[PDB]
């Protein structure tokens, strides 16, 4: 029963003997009752179903739950000591399953030795519907700082540069990186002196874009873009330039990638962030090549229709809230 | 507190006391720290450490002051030159509660402590009945009776049930549900939406929800605006957050393309 | 597979002693004595200097029925299988091959002797776990009720029977050296006297017989009318005193020099005496019982009056109500049928405390005691 | 201080500091200046000289 | 009604202990007094683990897989915790104080050094018992307290440094050619000792500053198990040498800078060493070439760690509680935080609830972001301690009072101290209060016993309120 | 008188091992280098330096007659030196544990304190050093040894 | 026992004799290989022996002696032994663009720069070593650095003015080594 409203809220039955004692979990979501049928039953209040039932050799007289919830203490009819039971939900993940009400536990647990519609859990889908705009949950630092990389990085450097000895040799060992920007480093006892055209000449990101235009599929390219960090992103976009060795054809594939992302209306903030970094890097070269402009024409149409709808909805919500404050 | 129904007090202790102001009783005592490497933590000092000539704390004191860096000075209460620096006494220097109302902070000797609202701590249903159960909730979802399912899921205060109920509703039926929703549950739905914006991928779905509830019920909520300040501010900041960085990015794209679309014309 | 999903058993709180008698064990690298008491499915070890807990053993699936100690290891028997414990905490060797419950364990050098209920006696090498020798005795003719290995005897063990006969055996030769006709009552206890060839035999009638096994003479006889002889210990601090326990909870002190009764300790334990042992070259007696108590007695008063020196005690009656006390949760308040309120700590037994008995007129209790 | 993300973006300088602005906020050439504007500038320039003389005299007396 | 749970411990990043990187190397584990915090540099996040202890954490050991960890306090209590589930699995009590705990790279054994001995235990298993760890072996070599542990990559032998100016190398298993071996050659305490990538070749580091090279003639695969004897023989019937090549000095003669921490990455052959002066050096070991050196702080460097990749090096300074993660290749900081112990005295909330302003006796005003867990701006204009801080109701403006005798106002738009208020009479302020409109600033004094009220926009003293007797406890404006 | 006659800088770091020769009245100082320095209040430099161990020395003791010198070090070696102009190690023996402390009686017996166990070596002493072949008496203490001395008479 | 022989031109004969101790020293002591310089065949011969302990030493020995003949300075070439990660890459100048006569000569002039400033500048920023042998260019460094230099050289050859080449490379060469 609820004390405030004086009405019955849950009804529990299934014990085959007189109930000796009851106890509550500290959160209040679990009811534990001990009966003379030598069984201890745990009831889940929010759902109103039995979730645990284990038998004992001796009838339990008293039951008590720790205020922290780590242990459960019980006493028996003829024993002279207190027995502790550890709640394994704290140190391990357990999935509650609804037991039938008319359940009898066959297995007995010795006291002192160490050895559905009913359930309540839900998983959200990736997208509720295609027209509905969704944002990914990548960490904020990966994409919010793309436009301000240059100013942030110099503040990180110390005020006084490191003291470097003159006698130090030219070459020091190198650490390649968390993610390989280039797919292949070498082609066991082969030579290390090689002519040109043997080592890799195109980034793994660049390779996917060239394959992408053929099949109109850019998800593989979209995946490599989303693990590498903002420093890695700037390198890949800078390397895309014809001066840096990326063909003008390849940028078209990148621009169709952004249009593909806005079409699905998923990962919206990454599409805005990636496009913005591209615009800063190659805005001077952009107007000259006519192939790129028609992609910009489609991209400009999509961004204005998307933002206007959300900006309107954001604005009306804020003005009402400010009105309530005054 | 933001609502004003409870008060928090602290001082020369490891305990922060929360009182109900009208009933003039202590609701709860929180233990800030259990570290026994700080002085005055326990009421009774251990009898084990006693010898005939006392506990001889000065020897352990000098063992602590072997840290160096400065020189101890007699009579300094706090600082590096204080004698009692290696084992500072426990103190709650200051307490403050968030205007949003979902957390509170305290400055103590250990550091800055933050305590936030968690559903796992306490089960607090509003209006229970034997009919109110998640099975009936999913049943009403299956018969497309959205209003009753949402209401009865709101009578429960489990966030996953109302999450599933709201996400099950398709668009276009939002306004019917908002109109059918009574006045009392409006604040509950707003609080749930404000909690949702932080950790939900579906921003603009809940934005449509918030827009509908606000646009129908703003005039009625204006009269009772004084008691709803902790909620509204909460909602506001959430709606602020996403908005600002979107406002930073999309415009930075938009106008820029037009400038390029300008240059394409001029040649 | 597991009966529970949300819970699992961890430990017991408030238990110190049970029916299984204690053993006193000396230690290498530490010139101290340790006493080990059985507690349900585990055992506890305490230093005899201050009765401070030093170790707690791992649990075993069945209740421990017999225990033994040989300095290096602790042997415990449960069901038809017995195992060896190292560091007083964990098992290192287990021995299978018995079809009945074990009541007796005898450490013999690097070998262990186990006696079954049906009458099988098997000698096992501890480390290799192989069976050295298997011997059977007819249950009707000779049911083993007591075992003893006399000191300074090469590969010799003494076997007692409920029928009343005694057999001296040699394990190495696997032959019966001699058979003692004994007495018709039946043997319940065997103890090595502080002599090369003298043993003490307890009988079901309450009679203690001091016998020399080499030449077969009885030096002296003592009789108590309290039931069967539970355990016998010898004082070796320079005073010839012998102690014998009784199921009533009484202990009789006999003078070996003058062949008389010195004094009797009445109600040393409320329940039956399980095991009593004099510390070596010390005027101290260690006793335990079924009342969940382990006690130390010192005979330093005038006329040899034993007095209680130290004790580790829990509830001696079944519990009635238990409730957690405090929001921190390191203590539990418990009430029992013995009329006492006690608090048991959940972190360490050093913080256990007792609130005493329920008593009106407390000032009278000071004058006369409990 | 060091972070992988930036909280607030700003010039670190108020816009008036980069480009100073007059009180009126507009600048006029001598040709387009009218009669009253020339009279006003004469008034303030004479005003500045008068108070400045008082300040110099007061500093002299203190010295 | 009042259902709240502890979330994070702000204001402290390092008190005492050893620093460690996680298995993948993206996050750093730092002991903060009683508790332990994981800093995720990958996602810019700080998370204080819910576990607490009776005493300050001295030793933190990480399992190679990354699932398990052992946290030991000063008193000797140890907790076995799962990093994946962020829950304490089991409890244990070592009898004496432990200097360090180290897991074998294979992950089946770990060594605990205590007193004059080192005890080798098995790794925790899936089976659950009352006793967490089963003790396997014990080694009793050194004269005095042991300090450091290192393992060979093959997990065949390990090495322990000691206070008795010698290093002891033991075998995980009884090897006929190597039971134990001792190395001298130092005139001060051993601080750290390391192994090669695939050899028993080792380095020894002294507190004086001496680095010593030791070489063995036997490859690691040369180790052979002992001939069986004892009672196993009855069932079945049915040495190496070390030499000193080189000795190096990290300091010039006549200079006494004590080596306080060291770390070594095997694959890159990289040594990082931090000294009592607050400086650290980088070297490439077989030729001992100084790459570059930095000066971090005036205080000594207590603990130093390097991740698996070798890019990042972690430094901790116990004097000011400074945590610093340094990328040597990019010569830049990724993380650098500092918080003095017991300094924090003041608190306030932003009106949105998004930021926190704090003031300390040290005199620094720090603004923290609640979600990230890091301070993002610090103001050092105040010379003496900060008594009180507050936020204006509308703008992002913070008002502070100090013992300097000044009340200063700071803006979060431009990060400048635009306004300063001081009394005509030299007095020191104890608390500050600002109006909801924000035009009014007020303060109270220790001694003049009167309230000073200034205008925000004008910056001049509007009035002095008198009538109180004695120091003013506090002030507050009606909202 | 109550005045400090001399204050000498050893220039050897921390000083923790010290003993005197009753016959000679000089002061012996042990160092981590393995050398023992002879000191007198008059000189500002040590009288002599004697290298005795391959590692740091932790104990030193001399007999009453001033003829023999006993030292122990981190190399687990017990050494006896002839102080009468020769300064050579008369006897050498390797020890399982480390001898933290050393002492000499008036009849020439030598005791070494290793951990919690004390061992006494006895020799005829008639113009001979003590015999390190086999100890005379042994005893086990409750705790590790921190100090040894013989009663004079 | 297996061997490889590599040629040496006449213009490298004297530096090979000036430095023959320096090349001879590490191979015999560290890599345990026997070397002979055949006067008649003008070839350098390296072989294994009983004292050769590793099989990869033969490969590194070839690269070490090879690079010195290319014009690389001695301990710069010696880095190939201690560091595995280094490679050297070889291309002619006519591969990117077919140029004849004066156009080829002007292409070389752009790469080196007035006084060698351009070639030296790319040496500092792209973190490599370069030698210019007529129509043939040789570069040494690590994989990300090798690609970084060759693009810069490629743009110089095909007509890009040096000013933009400096700008693009320095911007991208900043973000090689941050690692996420």
């Amino acid at each position: 029963l609820d004390i405030e409203t004086r009405k019955i809220v849950r009804e529990f039955s299934g014990h085959q003997g007189q109930i000796n004692d009851m106890a509550f979990s500290p959160d209040g979501r679990w009811l534990i009752s001990a009966a003379m049928d030598c069984s201890i039953r745990t009831w889940d209040l929010p759902s109103g179903c039995l979730i645990d039932c284990f038998l004992l050799d001796s009838a339990p007289l008293n039951v008590s739950m720790s205020p922290t919830g780590d242990f459960l203490a019980t006493s028996h009819v003829d024993h002279l000591g207190i027995y502790l039971w550890s709640n394994i939900s704290l140190y391990s993940v357990v999935s509650l399953r609804p037991l039938p009400a008319d359940y009898v536990p066959s297995i007995v647990m010795l006291p002192g030795t160490c050895q559905s519609d009913e359930l309540i859990e839900y998983d959200s889908p990736e997208q509720l519907n295609e027209q509905l705009v969704t944002l990914s949950l990548l960490p904020e630092s990966r994409w919010k700082n793309l436009l301000n990389l240059d100013v942030i990085k110099k503040k990180n450097k110390p005020k006084e540069p490191p003291k470097v000895p003159k006698s130090a040799p030219f070459f020091i060992p190198t650490i390649p990186g968390l993610v390989p920007r280039y797919a292949a480093p070498e082609q066991p006892q082969q030579s290390k002196v090689v002519n040109l055209g043997v080592l890799a000449q195109k980034s793994d990101f660049c390779l996917k874009l060239e394959e992408g235009l053929v099949n109109n599929k850019y998800d593989t390219a979209l995946n490599l873009l989303k693990e590498s960090g903002p420093s890695g992103i700037e390198t890949e976009l800078r390397s895309l330039s014809p001066d840096c060795g990326g063909s003008i054809e390849v940028m078209q594939s990148f621009l169709k990638m952004i249009g593909m992302m806005l079409d699905r209306k998923r990962d919206f903030e990454l599409a805005q962030a990636y496009l913005a970094l591209f615009l800063k890097l190659h805005l001077k070269m952009l107007p000259s090549e006519p192939v790129l402009l028609e992609e910009i024409t489609n991209l400009s149409s999509q961004v204005e229709e998307n933002w206007t709808h959300l900006q309107s909805l954001f604005n009306q919500s804020m003005c009402i809230l400010n009105y309530l404050k005054s | 507190s933001a609502d004003g129904h409870s008060i928090l007090a602290g001082g020369m202790s490891k305990f922060v006391c929360i009182y109900h102001v009208r009933e003039q009783i202590l609701m709860k005592r929180f233990e800030i720290s259990c570290n026994l490497s700080l002085d005055a933590m326990e009421e009774f000092l251990n009898r084990r450490k006693m010898t005939e000539f006392g506990n001889l704390a000065l020897i352990d004191q000098d063992a602590g002051q072997e840290d160096g860096v400065a020189i101890p000075l007699p009579g300094v209460r706090k600082g590096d030159m204080s004698s009692r620096h290696f084992k500072p006494e426990i103190r709650v220097t200051s307490l403050r509660f968030s205007p949003t109302g979902r957390c509170w902070a305290a400055t103590t000797t250990e550091g800055l402590l933050i305590y936030s609202l968690d559903t796992r701590v306490l089960f607090d249903p509003f209006e229970l009945d034997t009919s109110v159960t998640p099975g009936r909730v999913r049943e009403a979802l299956r018969q497309q009776d959205f209003t009753r399912a949402i209401l009865m899921a709101l009578r429960l205060n489990e966030s996953k049930l109302v999450q599933e109920a709201l996400e099950a509703v398709p668009r276009g039926e939002i306004e019917v549900v908002t109109s059918s929703l009574p006045e009392l549950y409006v604040e509950k739905v707003l609080e749930f939406l404000a909690s949702s914006f932080e950790v939900s991928r579906h921003l603009e779905f809940y934005l449509l929800w918030t827009h509908k509830l606000l646009m129908l019920h703003g005039q009625k909520l204006k009269s009772r605006a004084g008691t709803l300040l902790p909620v509204i501010q909460f909602l506001q900041k959430s709606i602020q957050r996403h908005l600002d960085d979107l406002s930073k990015l999309c415009s930075w794209n938009h106008y820029n393309m037009q400038y390029a679309l300008a240059v394409s014309k001029q040649r | 597979r597991t009966a529970s999903a949300l819970f699992a058993g961890f430990r017991a709180l408030g238990l110190f002693s049970n029916d299984i008698p204690h053993v006193v064990r000396f230690s290498a690298l530490k010139r101290r004595f340790y006493v080990t008491t059985c507690v349900g499915k585990s055992f506890h070890t305490y230093d005899v200097q201050k009765l401070s807990l030093v170790a707690v053993s791992n649990s075993v699936p069945q209740d421990i029925c017999c225990m033994a100690a040989d300095g290096r290891l602790v042997f415990a028997a449960y069901g038809n299988v017995f195992s060896a414990f190292a560091r007083n905490k964990e098992i290192v060797h287990t021995f299978k091959g018995h079809k009945a419950e074990i009541h007796f364990l005898q450490p013999f050098g690097d070998h262990i002797i186990s006696v079954d209920t049906d009458g099988i006696l098997i000698i096992w090498h501890i480390y290799s776990e192989e069976e050295y020798l298997q011997l059977t005795f007819d249950k009707s003719v000779f049911k083993i009720s007591a075992i003893l290995h006399p000191s300074t005897y090469l590969n010799k063990i003494l076997l007692g029977s409920e029928q009343g006969s005694l057999q001296l055996w040699n394990v190495k030769s696997n032959k019966l050296l001699y058979t003692f006709p004994g007495w018709k009552v039946g043997v319940t206890a065997l103890q090595q006297a502080p002599a090369v060839d003298v043993v003490a035999i307890g009988l079901m009638s309450g009679q203690v017989i001091i016998h020399n096994i080499k030449f077969n003479e009885t030096l002296m006889k003592f009789r108590q009318d309290w039931g069967p002889i539970t355990s016998i210990s010898f004082r070796t601090d320079g005073h010839p005193v012998m102690a014998a326990g009784s199921p009533c909870g009484h202990i009789g002190l006999w003078d070996l020099e003058d062949k008389k009764l010195i004094n009797q300790m009445r109600n040393a334990h409320s329940t039956a005496i399980a095991g009593l042992t004099f510390l070596h070259r010390e005027p101290l007696l260690v006793t335990n019982g079924a009342d969940n108590a382990l006690r130390i007695w010192i005979f330093d008063g005038p006329t040899g009056e034993g007095r209680l020196l130290r004790f580790r005690m829990g509830h001696s009656a079944p519990l009635t109500n238990i409730r957690y006390y405090g929001q921190n949760g390191q203590q539990i308040l418990s009430a029992s049928q013995d009329g006492t309120l006690q608090s048991f700590s959940t972190v360490h037994e050093k913080f256990n405390k007792s609130l005493g008995h329920g008593l009106i007129n407390k000032k009278r209790v000071k004058r006369k005691g409990l | 201080e060091v972070a992988p993300v930036s909280v607030s973006d700003a010039a670190l300088l108020a816009p008036e500091e980069i480009k100073e602005k007059n009180k009126a906020g507009d600048i006029k050439t001598a040709a387009e200046k009218t009669a009253t504007d020339k009279k006003r500038e004469r008034r303030k320039k004479k005003y500045q000289k008068r108070m400045k003389i008082k300040e110099k005299e007061k500093r002299r007396k203190l010295l | 009604k009042f259902a709240y749970r502890f979330s994070n411990l702000l204001g402290t990043v390092y008190r005492r202990g050893n620093l460690n990187f996680t298995c993948d190397g993206n996050s750093v584990i730092s002991p903060v007094g009683n508790r332990v915090t994981v800093f995720d540099l990958k996602n810019n996040k700080s998370d204080t683990l819910p576990l607490a202890t009776r005493y300050n954490v001295k030793c933190v050991g990480l399992s190679p897989d990354g699932r398990l960890a052992i946290i030991v306090d000063e008193g000797g209590d140890a907790l076995l915790v799962s990093l994946v589930c962020r829950s304490v699995l089991h409890h244990f009590h070592f009898k004496g104080s432990v200097h360090s705990v180290s897991f074998s790279p294979d992950g089946r054994k770990f060594v605990v050094t205590k007193g004059n001995i080192a005890q080798m235990y098995h790794a925790p298993g899936k089976k659950r018992e009352f006793n967490a760890f089963v003790l396997d072996k014990t080694y009793f070599g050194p004269y005095d307290e042991t300090t450091c542990i290192d393992w060979t990559d093959d997990s065949r032998c390990f090495v322990v440094g000691s206070k008795d100016m010698s290093t002891w190398v033991f075998g995980a298993e009884r090897w006929d050619n190597l039971i134990y071996y001792a190395l001298g050659g130092h005139k001060d305490a051993i601080v750290a000792c390391f192994f090669e990538s695939n050899s028993l070749d080792l380095y020894s580091l002294s507190q004086d500053g001496v680095l010593c090279m030791w070489q063995c003639d036997t490859p690691p695969e040369g180790l052979r198990l002992k001939p069986p004897a004892g009672w196993k023989a009855d069932l079945l019937q049915r040495k190496v040498k070390y030499s000193r090549l080189a000795k190096y000095f990290f300091n010039k003669e006549g200079d006494f800078n004590n080596l306080t921490a060291a770390a070594f990455h095997k694959k890159s052959h990289l040594l990082v060493t931090g000294f009592a002066s607050g400086i650290f050096h980088l070297h490439e070991l077989p030729e001992f070439n100084l790459i570059h050196s930095l000066s971090i702080s005036d205080q000594s460097i207590a603990s130093v760690a390097i991740n698996s990749s070798g890019d990042w090096i972690a430094f901790g300074c116990s004097g000011l509680g400074q945590l610093l993660v340094w990328e040597w290749q990019s010569e830049s900081y990724v993380l650098k935080q500092q918080g003095h112990f017991n300094s924090m005295v003041a608190l306030a909330y932003s009106p949105d609830g998004q930021y926190i302003v704090t003031g300390g006796d040290d005199g620094k005003v720090k603004v923290w972001n609640t979600l990230s867990g890091f301070c993002f701006v610090t103001f050092t204009e105040h010379s003496s301690g900060v008594t009180g801080v507050t936020f204006t109701a509308t703008g992002y403006v913070v008002v502070t009072s100090s013992m300097d005798g000044t009340v200063r106002a700071f803006d979060l738009h431009r990060y400048r101290n635009f306004r300063t208020f001081t009394s005509p009479r030299p007095t020191q302020f104890s608390c500050v209060a600002v109006d909801a409109s924000g035009e009014i600033v007020s303060a109270g004094a220790q001694d003049s016993f009167e309230i000073f009220v200034w205008s925000m926009q004008t910056g001049r003293l509007l009035d002095v309120l008198s009538g109180h007797e004695g120091p003013i406890s506090g002030l507050c404006f009606n909202p | 008188v109550g005045k400090i006659v001399a204050a000498l800088n050893a220039r050897a770091g921390r000083l923790d091992v010290m003993s005197q020769n009753p016959y000679n009245a000089v002061i012996h100082l042990g160092h981590s280098n393995g050398t023992v320095s002879l000191w007198s209040p008059a000189m500002k430099e040590p009288l002599a330096k004697i290298l005795c161990h391959r590692g740091g020395v932790r104990a030193v003791a001399v007999d009453s007659t001033g003829t023999y010198m006993a030292t122990s070090g981190l190399d687990h070696q017990l050494k006896i030196f002839d102080l009468r102009g020769t300064y050579q190690p008369l006897s050498t023996r390797t020890l399982p544990h480390g001898a933290g402390h050393l002492a000499f009686s008036q009849r020439g017996l030598l005791v070494a304190g290793m951990g919690d166990v004390v061992n006494i070596w006895a020799g005829q002493g008639k113009a001979s050093p003590p015999s390190l072949e086999q100890p005379y008496l042994t005893h086990r203490l409750s705790g590790p040894v921190h100090g040894l001395q013989f009663c004079p008479f | 026992e297996e061997t490889r022989k590599i040629p040496v031109p006449a213009n490298r004969y004297t530096p090979l004799k000036e430095n023959w101790m320096k090349i001879f020293t590490p191979i015999v002591e560290h890599l345990g290989l026997q070397i002979r310089f055949n006067l008649k065949s003008r070839n350098v011969e390296i072989r294994t022996c009983k004292e050769t302990k590793d099989v990869s030493a033969l490969t590194k020995a070839a690269d070490f002696v090879k690079a010195f003949i290319l014009g690389f300075q001695v301990e710069d070439a010696l880095a190939l032994i201690r560091l595995d990660d280094l490679f050297l890459e070889s291309f002619e100048i006519t591969d990117v663009k077919p140029l004849k006569g004066d156009h080829l000569s002007r292409a070389i002039g752009r790469i080196a720069g007035k006084g060698g400033k351009t070639k030296f500048t790319i040496e500092n920023v792209t973190r490599t070593r370069i030698v210019l042998a007529d129509v043939k260019v040789h570069i040494l460094g690590s994989f990300q650095n090798i690609k970084m230099a060759r693009t810069a050289i490629c743009n110089l050859i095909l007509g890009n003015p040096p000013s933009k080449v400096y700008g693009n490379i320095r911007a991208v060469a900043s973000r090689s080594a941050d690692r996420f």
